RNA sequence: AUAUACCGCCAUCUUCAGCAAACCCUGAUGAAGGCUACAAAGUAAGCGCAAGUACCCACGUAAAGACGUUAGGUCAAGGUGUAGCC
């Protein structure tokens, strides 16, 4: 009879209301709609993109909305069912930002030399009976020589679902909710932190309100 | 089990052939979140390629009427001591100042550039 | 390259003791000695047969409690009470351990016409310092 | 008789630093390969150097120096397979 409080949220569509935490007007102060130039630009990442102004490239604020509803929708729900949600950056100006974000959570961060077969050689590298994280939230899915990062492939590999801020030089290719956005201003990024922030410290909320409701009938 | 085969398909096709084969005895805590809520695109891998011929993006440029006589307006009069702020919503620059007075006059009534030009330099120097 | 008492590294998986993994540079820095007699200091006469009584007594006992002395035997001999101090191991009974015991405890005293005495420590497995 | 069957005990590179179980990734899942600390897939038990010991110091000298190389040296130190003599 637990299948209530873990099949409810499932046929609620938007069971957290977290479509009043994010507006095109919002995004568009935040800068998410400025990208890079058509010279850096990814063939995958075209369907995603407005257009260009002065060689500059913009992304499409309303595709950037509703893949932002179904990301945090997810994420509200991993986080509603308890799962490990892990932030992958490797951006330098914002690493105190994301792993202050996963202490203000209780989730995990990491933002920094990813080692090879973290999320694959696992068993070996931490221990025999390690949960790996059931989601990942890529805020920044390049390196930082400009390629996409190792976690993307490995979580694929490793059928981790994975949300991503994918900017005009990315590869929105093997990332489960790609959320089309700028991740090079401070404003875009601590806006994608506000909002994660949010979802899943209120999931997590919820969840301890109906397991309270349910024990107490 | 598992598949590490990332370039086959998805992670949701993956795990559902293997759930329904009997092979993941327990599903995944994120399969029915998909389920439910599935994403535009499946994550199935693509290569990327480059475009050989006449193929070309169908990104285009952004050009608006004003920008005519935006370019214009450079031109003659260049870019005053009157910075841009850009840090705040509803700037108003001076260009902006002379592209409104000269739409102006355009849904009024008048016709030749070159005497909406004079005429709404004369507006502006009042 | 030097090979007199040092136990090669297989693979991984050869089960060894602290006696056979030390090498002959380690021959009183780590390990120490199996047998204790005095013959050995400055001013002796009869070390030469009590090595050679030596290591009679360590292939006797060897093929006497055969199959069962886990490592090397310690042949102390303080006045002329001989002593063969064991480790042997826990597979055979001990009425025959006994038996043994009685069989040495006797035949090397009138073999070397002095106290013999056994003081077996029975061990379960046979012990292993380190896996080369 | 065969060191070209060997144990044993050594020479040599070595007045070296490598040898590596087990995994993982890359190469359209080929022989193979796995580097960037403002970091791009490598993680590593174990042996070796190192460390600790001997001599007068922490210096120097000793010892030590793996995996393998050279069918390198010895059936004659001893033991010994194979073939032989009685
Ligand atoms: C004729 N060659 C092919 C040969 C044959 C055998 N043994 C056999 O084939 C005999 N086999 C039978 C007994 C029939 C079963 C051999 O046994 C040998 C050798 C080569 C020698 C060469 C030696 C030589 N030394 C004496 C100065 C030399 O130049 C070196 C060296 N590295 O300096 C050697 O390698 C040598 O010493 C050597 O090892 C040889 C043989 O052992
Ligand atoms: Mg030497
Ligand atoms: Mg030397
Ligand atoms: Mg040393
Ligand atoms: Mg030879
Ligand atoms: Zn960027």
């Amino acid at each position: 009879f637990n299948d209530k409080i873990l099949n409810e949220p499932l046929k609620h569509s938007d069971f957290f209301n977290v479509k009043e935490l994010f507006s095109v007007r919002s995004l568009f102060d935040a800068r998410v709609h400025l990208g890079h130039k058509a010279g850096c630009r990814h063939r995958f990442m075209e369907p995603y993109i407005f257009g260009s102004r002065l060689d500059h490239d913009i992304i499409d604020l309303e595709q950037t909305a509703t893949h932002l509803q179904l990301a945090l929708n997810f994420t509200a729900h991993m986080a509603y069912r308890k799962g490990i949600i892990l932030f992958i950056s490797r951006n330098r100006q914002f690493s105190y930002l994301i792993e202050n974000m996963a202490r203000d959570c209780g989730e995990y961060a990491h933002t920094r030399y990813f080692r090879g077969g973290m999320l694959t050689n696992a068993r070996l590298l931490f221990g025999p009976t390690v949960r790996l994280p059931d989601l990942i939230i890529f805020l920044h899915t390049l390196n930082n020589i400009f390629e996409p990062h190792v976690a993307v492939r490995d979580a694929a590999k490793m059928n981790i679902p994975t949300v991503g801020i994918v900017d005009t030089n990315c590869n929105p290719c093997l990332i489960t909710y790609p959320v089309p956005g700028n991740d090079d201003s401070p404003l875009a990024v601590h806006l994608y932190c506000r909002l994660f922030q949010t979802a899943i410290t209120r999931a997590k909320e919820k969840r301890q309100q109906v397991e309270a409701l349910y024990r107490l009938q | 089990a598992g598949s590490r085969l990332e370039t086959v398909g998805s992670i949701f096709s993956r795990t559902r052939d293997l759930v329904r084969a009997g092979v993941l005895k327990e599903k995944p805590l994120w399969f029915d979140v998909y389920d439910a809520f599935p994403p535009l695109r499946e994550p199935v891998f693509q290569r990327p390629r480059v475009r050989y011929g006449k193929a070309k993006a169908p990104i285009q440029d952004i050009w608006y009427h004003e920008d005519r006589i935006r370019a214009k307006f450079y031109s003659v009069y260049g870019s005053g001591q009157r910075a841009f702020d850009l840090f705040n919503p509803n700037f108003k620059s001076t260009c902006q100042r002379f592209v409104e007075k000269y739409t102006e006059l355009q849904k009024l009534g008048e016709t030749d550039e070159e005497k909406l030009f004079v005429e709404t330099g004369k507006a502006l120097l009042a | 390259k030097n090979r007199a008492a040092r136990v090669r590294v297989s693979k991984g998986d050869k089960p060894v003791t602290y006696e056979e993994a030390h090498a002959p540079h380690y021959i009183a820095h780590r390990k120490g000695w199996l047998s204790l007699h005095t013959g050995n200091l400055d001013g002796e006469d009869h070390a030469a047969e009590r090595t050679v009584e030596d290591v009679f007594l360590r292939k006797f006992m060897w093929g006497t409690f055969p199959g069962c002395l886990a490592d090397q035997l310690v042949l102390k001999r303080r006045g002329n009470q001989l002593e063969i101090c064991a480790v042997v191991l826990r597979q055979l009974s001990p009425h025959k351990y006994y038996f043994l015991v009685g069989y040495s405890e006797t035949l090397l005293s009138y073999f070397y016409k002095c106290p013999v005495r056994l003081h077996l420590q029975t061990v379960p497995s046979k012990v292993v310092y380190k896996y080369l």
